[PDB]
């Protein structure tokens, strides 16, 4: 009961923020909307932070880290919008840009994630 | 607020039985546009087909020598509020 | 600004105690590749997908709704932070074969099941 | 439910001076074992030194011939609700 409220604590902001950033710019460049990956690479760079962190603490309260993994990055990334933009390029005939949101997506959080944990990893040494 | 409309929509090259008709995408992801057109006075039926959302031209043919036609192009979009929805038209009256 | 708010936080809570619950259960018994976290994305890969083709049938429904589906339920029903360090994990600990398996299956399996939530819905109506 | 830690941890083939260790891989997805050993009589400092996820196996050398060690393994893993966490201990005892 205490961990359902992390993670509607938790995913409340990040749905919220989610919201409030993608509409603010996700019609600015169509091609990649920039809303849905800020929020993505955010999230991604959050959850390795969260990594490396949460490891040289393991004496933390769960409450926290599923309010931050579960909930915050969990609500504020978010795999629907991506679909549905790339899913709307490869209707359109744009295929370029179609696998470029893919490659820039993927590429681009897990580089963001990478980030988070050796910024980390390299500060704690 | 982005508008999903097209713009100057206009007849590039006429005969007397075809136009060719050209417009200015919006700024919004287009899956398709519709083209529409059929005799201004009403007093006919209109007939409707795709382009892809890659061309910004299309063809009207079969028609009728000294007619005028009402032609409107509106499109099919993505945007993130709405998803799919299909925006407002642009309409041009032209003679054959 | 306020009751749009809402559409976010309760379909988003919905979506993310979903996937919060459906996560814990499922994604230990295969970590090569998580289950839990792929039937959320599969899931609102779907939601989305049938989504994109009714709204399209009713441009009358109160953006409530639409936000709640989408941005609340599908937004937080997915979640690409843990698809994130799923792979950044797999890749920490040399399993390179799955790391690439997991970013295809997630990228695929969701298109797909957004496409076969809109034909679904499209052949339908 | 599903547990973190290795086991059947064995010293597979021994020297004088050396011990292959061996362990079963927990069905977890495994950062990096810590093999950690130590003189089991008291007071010699416990050494360790980590050993890739991929690998089950690890090499322990410079020991003294005759002597008892305590030889520990723990993973470095990740589960979906703690992240990276490490396991409780498995442990043997081999005299060289
Ligand atoms: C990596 C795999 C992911 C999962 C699979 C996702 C598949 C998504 C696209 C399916 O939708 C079709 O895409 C066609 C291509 O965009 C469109 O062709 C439309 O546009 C074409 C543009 O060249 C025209 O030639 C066609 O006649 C016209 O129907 C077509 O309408 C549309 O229904
Ligand atoms: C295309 C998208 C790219 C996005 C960015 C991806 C970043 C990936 C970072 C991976 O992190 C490293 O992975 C190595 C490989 O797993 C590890 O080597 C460890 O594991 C190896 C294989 O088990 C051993 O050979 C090494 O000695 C041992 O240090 C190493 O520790 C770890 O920090
Ligand atoms: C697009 C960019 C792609 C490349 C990204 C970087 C990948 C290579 C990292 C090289 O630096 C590594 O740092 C690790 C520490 O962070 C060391 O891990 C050592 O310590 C780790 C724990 O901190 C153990 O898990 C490892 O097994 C052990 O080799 C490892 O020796 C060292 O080489
Ligand atoms: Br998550
Ligand atoms: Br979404
Ligand atoms: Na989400």
């Amino acid at each position: 009961i205490k961990s359902l409220f992390a993670v509607i604590i938790g995913g409340s902001v990040g749905c919220t923020l989610r919201w409030l950033l993608s509409t603010k710019f996700n019609s600015l460049f169509p091609n990649l909307p920039p809303g849905t990956l800020v929020v993505n690479l955010l999230a991604g760079l959050i959850i390795g932070t969260a990594l490396a962190y949460f490891l040289r603490q393991p004496h933390l309260d769960p409450f926290w880290k599923l309010m931050i993994t579960t909930g915050l990055c969990g609500g504020l990334s978010t795999f629907a919008a991506f679909s549905v933009e790339v899913f709307a390029l490869l209707q359109a005939g744009n295929y370029i840009w179609a696998l470029t949101s893919v490659l820039v997506h993927v590429i681009g959080s897990l580089i963001m994630t990478a980030l988070g944990f050796f910024i980390i990893t390299i500060l704690f040494a | 607020s982005v508008s999903s409309v097209p713009t100057k929509l206009e007849v590039v090259a006429a005969t007397p039985t075809s136009l060719l008709i050209s417009w200015d995408a919006p700024a919004v992801t287009v899956v398709h546009y519709v083209i529409t057109y059929g005799e201004t006075g009403g007093n006919s039926p209109v007939q409707e087909f795709t382009v892809p959302g890659s061309k910004s031209t299309a063809t009207i043919s079969g028609l009728k020598p000294g007619v005028d036609y009402t032609i409107t192009v509106y499109t099919m979009y993505y945007s993130y509020s709405d998803l799919y929805s299909y925006s407002s038209p642009i309409s041009i009256n032209y003679r054959t």
